[PDB]
């Protein structure tokens, strides 16, 4: 059978990949980092409470000025906040309140959001008016991130990601290969690559300009809800339904470390590294953020300031602060 | 700072707008329609637009034209497939070629109803073999509006065809995103929501619906004689009931009022004359050929599982019936809230 | 139908197989070196003076 021989060859190739990865696994990260000092207790304070949303917050994204941020809620509003003063700068009424993601363009000129409408809507902050509705996904918009004012990458419950030309409203490139809903994406620092995490329990590394999947990583049969790059672009971390964060190395082409406690069994919604990469912060369904030592795997601290799920988080580009957003309708800024 | 003071006043003006919007949001009631495909959800939404919204103008009707054509092709493609699967013969040799022509239509791209295709459709529909296959539709998936459109193919094929309100009520509007239709009634905003077009993993978005005001669960009464061949001959109505049970036992719907609409009561009245409920549910002890006995049995079965379930029989394509039933349901929902 | 999907999977697996990989020991040393080189620049790890923290300044 032609289909049986192709099925057999795919099994041979999966073994070849398994064996090549084993050949590189000469020591573990934990062994390599054994002698570095612990970070010791991380004890951040709530510096700001951002009040104004009237329903669950699903997403947030910092502006590149480390000062303005955008948040999205099932109250049908995107709010742009000045974190330093807590002043609201804009409140944008959404046509669809069923929002799952938002993004701040690096220029500060636009924001984006979408969700169960299957559309990535772009809003012009220097005009506030909807400037584009990007239609083409056939399932929910789970995540979006601008490359520039004319290009945005999206992930979808339709199992694809896409790169869009905002002016034309078309998908330039469709990234196919996941077999389950894609939940999250993260752009490499150099914007050459991005990673996606999906309900097929895999993370995929994609070449933005070439359109292909370069590498696939398995996340142990748990949905990946959140994904983030390590700051040098050579590794990334995932957060999954099974209460576990995982670090993956691109050049060694494998998982290096897990971060979990047996007495935490709830889902992870969100992940981010600190500016140096030493801390991995994750948001949990149990209403807390846990801060992990990325090199040594010990928990370094907690952020406990919410009365419902922590749905989203983000670390400023200047490294100065963490934002948490929550189903309790509040954001908090910590450091 | 003048600039700093202006930024504070801008923030306060935004807070005013958010408070106003919050006041309005407290007047909103979310009605989540649930139920398997073909149960009546999209038709119910269209009726709300007819009864309590802007209805359908000439221009609106014109917009639905190509979808009427697509429903026709989809129906005939289903019957062509069933001829092969059930091994039923065409009476007319010409229908071999007609079936191939229709089979190869890309329905998504249909914007016209050209003479070539109209002739093929009519000749297929008039074949006694296709009529025999139509009579065996409980064994496959065919729209309950297929016969309606095919009977009226001449009207639909005429140059200048404008869809009727019934044509609109019956047409499939394809979408794989969320459907929300809000309407005003008595200073309340009803937000009617249908997720049945979504093909993605429900676990990732079901929490978007925590504590909705009301769940309206639609069941086709007419599916009592259909079995799922893949699910150990599970009756389709047993699958609908299992879905219903998952809904009513879901922890974040415990505060939601639950309204069960046993829809397609008109189709039950016809089917019960030839397809016997006792063959599918041998516990049934009522007379044969008796629609009232059958629908009473189906109701008692569906809710044979603390929580109160309200229920009504409906015909979702009958505007007067939906006007009557929803008047009562609105009273219940408002009293509870 | 399925032969096309299956060929696509094989081609993808060949692409994934035929990459240059480094030792985990090197990969780990490089992550550790990065963290060490950037630790002083990381306010969440290495507290900055109150006057440099915009969220503590009485200014705002
Ligand atoms: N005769 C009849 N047709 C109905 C009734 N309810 C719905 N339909 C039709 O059956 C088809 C499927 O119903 P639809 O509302 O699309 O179900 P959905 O898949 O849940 O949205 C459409 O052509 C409807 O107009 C009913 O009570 N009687
Ligand atoms: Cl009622
Ligand atoms: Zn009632």
């Amino acid at each position: 059978s032609e289909l049986d021989q192709l099925r057999q060859e795919a099994e041979q190739l999966k073994n070849q990949i398994r064996d090549a990865r084993k050949a590189c696994a000469d020591a573990t990260l934990s062994q390599i980092t054994n002698n570095i000092d612990p970070v010791g207790r991380i004890q951040m304070r709530t510096r700001r409470t951002l009040r104004g949303h009237l329903a669950k917050i699903y997403a947030m994204h910092w502006g590149t000025d480390s000062r303005l941020l955008v948040s999205a809620s099932q109250d049908g509003k995107l709010i742009i906040w000045d974190s330093y003063t807590t002043n609201k700068v804009h409140a944008i009424p959404l046509r669809s309140s069923w929002v799952m993601t938002c993004a701040y363009a690096p220029s500060g000129n636009y924001v984006a959001c979408g969700g169960l409408d299957n559309i990535c809507s772009i809003y012009n902050l220097k005009t506030v008016r909807v400037s584009r509705e990007l239609a083409g996904h056939t399932g929910y918009l789970s995540c979006c991130r601008f490359l520039d004012d004319n290009q945005i990458v999206t992930s979808s419950g339709d199992t694809t990601c896409a790169l869009w030309d905002i002016e034309t409203g078309q998908q330039t490139t469709t990234f196919t290969g996941h077999t389950g809903d894609v939940m999250s994406l993260s752009l490499a620092p150099d914007t050459r690559l991005f990673v996606s995490g999906a309900c097929d329990a895999s993370a995929k590394l994609w070449d933005v300009r070439e359109g292909m999947c370069r590498q696939t990583f398995t996340g142990h049969e748990s949905d990946i809800n959140a994904i983030c790059f390590f700051p040098n672009g050579n590794a990334f971390a995932t957060g999954s339904d099974d209460a576990t964060c995982r670090l993956f190395d691109l050049r060694a082409d494998q998982e290096l470390m897990t971060y979990s406690h047996d007495n935490i069994i709830c889902g992870i919604t969100s992940v981010s590294f600190s500016k140096s990469g030493r801390l991995l912060l994750a948001g949990y369904d149990d209403f807390n953020c846990n801060v992990w030592d990325a090199l040594k795997a010990d928990r370094a601290g907690v952020l406990a300031g919410h009365d419902n799920r922590v749905s989203c988080l983000g670390v400023t580009d200047d490294g100065m602060a963490v934002a948490t957003g929550s189903w309790d309708s509040f954001l908090k800024i910590w450091n | 700072s003048a600039e700093d003071k202006a930024a504070v006043e801008r923030s306060k003006m935004i807070d005013r707008n958010l408070r106003e919007d919050g006041e309005k949001a407290r007047r909103e009631l979310k009605l989540l329609l649930l139920g398997t495909g073909e149960s009546g959800k999209s038709t119910f939404i269209k009726q709300m637009r007819i009864i309590h919204g802007a209805g359908y103008s000439e221009e609106d009707k014109r917009g639905f034209t190509k979808l009427v054509y697509q429903n026709i092709f989809t129906a005939m493609q289903a019957m062509i497939r069933a001829m092969e699967t059930l091994k039923i013969l065409y009476k007319y040799e010409q229908n071999k070629a007609n079936a191939l022509l229709i089979r190869e239509v890309d329905v998504e791209k249909v914007t016209t109803f050209e003479h070539q295709y109209v002739s093929a459709i009519k000749t297929l529909w008039e074949d006694p073999g296709i009529q025999e296959c139509y009579d065996r539709r409980r064994e496959y998936q065919l729209s309950d509006s297929a016969k309606y459109y095919l009977t009226d193919v001449d009207r639909i094929a005429t140059l200048g065809y404008l869809p009727t309100q019934q044509d609109v009520l019956r047409v499939r509007v394809p979408t794989t995103g969320i459907i929300e239709y809000p309407f005003d009634l008595e200073n309340i905003i009803f937000r009617m929501v249908d997720v049945g077009g979504q093909r993605s993993e429900r676990r990732k978005w079901i929490h978007c619906f925590e504590n909705v005001t009301s769940i309206m669960f639609l069941v086709a009464l007419s599916e009592y004689d259909q079995v799922l061949v893949e699910s150990d001959n599970e009756n389709r109505m047993e699958e609908s009931k299992a879905l219903f049970r998952t809904i009513i036992t879901y922890p974040w719907f415990q505060n939601s009022s639950v309204i069960l609409f046993l829809n397609k009561k008109d189709l039950l009245e016809d089917k019960i004359l030839y397809s016997h409920l006792v063959d599918y549910f041998p516990e049934f002890d009522g007379p044969q050929r008796d629609a009232q006995a059958a629908r009473e049995f189906i109701l008692k079965m569906f809710v044979d599982l603390d929580k109160i379930i309200y229920s009504h029989f409906t015909c979702a394509t009958d505007t007067e019936n939906i006007r009557f039933v929803f008047a009562a349901v609105k009273d219940t929902i408002l009293q509870l809230n | 139908a399925s032969i096309a999907q299956a060929r696509k999977l094989v081609e993808q697996l060949k692409m994934e197989a035929n990459i240059d990989r480094i030792k985990v020991s090197k990969a780990a040393a490089d992550l550790m070196a990065y963290c060490e080189a950037h630790a002083k620049e990381d306010p969440l790890l290495t507290p900055v003076p109150a006057s440099e923290n915009p969220f503590r300044e009485k200014k705002f």
